[PDB]
């Protein structure tokens, strides 16, 4: 299951 | 025996036909087994893989909830990025993205990966540590400082050495009927005369899986490597893939030639010749 | 900066004239994404040709494949046609039943 909560670049 | 759990996601920027499309696809090795897409009617995550459809409508709320998040991510991203590259806002750009975990055999975690490419380059990428960054320019410099400022390492490191792998675990049991199965390629040698005096001989390898495979031609046991010509290995379609690899050789001297093959479902290599 | 795709025609099984088998397309190795491919019969299109989830290599390049089903004979000439910004017209490629 995919990664959540990730950053803007 | 070693196994990878892979997202790749791709953003592309469309001016003046809308705002920027997110696609996601999930991969187990080889196989594909999710994917999302922002320019579906009712955007959604949807199985791709037998052994995924038994996940509960729990399962594919919360990792609906999650894309739709990025996408929107995604779109703040590429809007910093055309900053960070003095960039117009009339053309199209890419934003794409790949992370996941790499195991053994014993379920433990070999290696993570969370990296991204801008318009097709690598842009920053989360060191082998699971601490740090590379950037690769000074606009990568930015988001670096950015992401050290946030700790946004410590969360990517989480995942990859938690969920990830415990995730990845889950599928592989679910799943290994096939995900633990390796096919070993069906393999056959053609023969073309192209003239009076040369003609070509083909090897094939077909209905393999995983993808992973060498073929190599040898003449009188010297690899042929630069006289050979290698098709990039390509999917079949039933999960299977095919390869070929084919030399030009004197007529004549065709006993003198041994296709050569090699792959996890091969207890031994395999040996070929034309008849 | 773009690159061009490779692209391969061939079948899902080795062809036997009479036998339903599945026309495949592969176009990989390009960037950027938009790409358009179009299945031909003796130089008609095919009409609904499926294809995979838009995906890519640890390079970044972009990969598809696009199939559908078809019956081989002798006489039939099968191909497939690609269209992409590095293209300045599409490219076909014929299906030769031994590549």
């Amino acid at each position: 299951r995919p990664m959540t909560f990730k950053g803007a670049l | 025996g070693s196994h990878s759990m892979r997202y790749f996601y791709t953003s592309v920027s469309r001016p003046g036909r809308g705002e920027p499309r997110f696609i996601s696809v999930g991969y187990v090795d080889d196989t594909q087994f999710v994917r999302f897409d922002s320019d579906a009617a009712s955007p959604r995550e949807e199985p791709r893989a037998p052994w995924i459809e038994q996940e509960g409508p729990e399962y594919w709320d919360r990792n609906t909830q999650i894309y739709k998040a990025q996408a929107q991510t995604d779109r703040e991203s590429l809007r910093n990025l055309r900053g960070y590259y003095n960039q117009s806002e009339a053309g199209s750009h890419t934003l794409q993205s790949m992370y996941g975990c790499d195991v053994g055999p014993d379920g433990r975690l070999l290696r993570g990966h969370d990296q991204y490419a801008y318009d097709g380059k690598d842009y920053i990428a989360l060191n082998e540590d699971l601490r740090s960054w590379t950037a690769a320019d000074t606009a990568a410099q930015i988001t670096q400082r950015k992401w050290e400022a946030a700790r946004e390492a410590e969360q990517r490191r989480a995942y990859l050495e938690g969920e990830c792998v415990e995730w990845l675990r889950r599928y592989l049991e679910n799943g290994k009927d096939k995900l633990e199965r390796a096919d070993p390629p069906k393999t056959h040698v053609t023969h073309h005369p192209i003239s009076d005096h040369e003609a070509t001989l083909r090897c094939w390898a077909l209905g393999f899986y995983p993808a992973e495979i060498t073929l190599t031609w040898q003449r009188d046991g010297e690899d042929q490597t630069q006289d050979t010509e290698l098709v990039e290995t390509r999917p079949a379609g039933d999960r299977t893939f095919q390869k070929w690899a084919a030399v030009v050789v004197p007529s004549g001297e065709e006993q003198r030639y041994t296709c050569h093959v090699q792959h996890e479902g091969l207890p031994k290599p395999l040996t070929l010749r034309w008849e | 900066i773009q690159r061009t795709p490779k692209i391969q025609v061939y079948s899902r099984h080795p062809a036997e004239n009479g036998k339903s088998n599945f026309l495949n397309c592969y176009v990989s190795g390009f960037h950027p994404s938009d790409i358009e491919v179009d299945l031909l019969k003796n130089g008609e299109r095919i009409e609904k040709v499926e294809h995979s989830d838009l995906s890519f290599s640890k390079d970044w390049s972009f990969y598809l494949l696009y199939y559908t089903e078809f019956t081989p004979t002798e006489k039939d000439e099968y191909a497939c046609r690609v269209n992409h910004v590095t293209l300045s017209q599409p490219k076909i490629v014929k299906w030769d039943r031994d590549m």
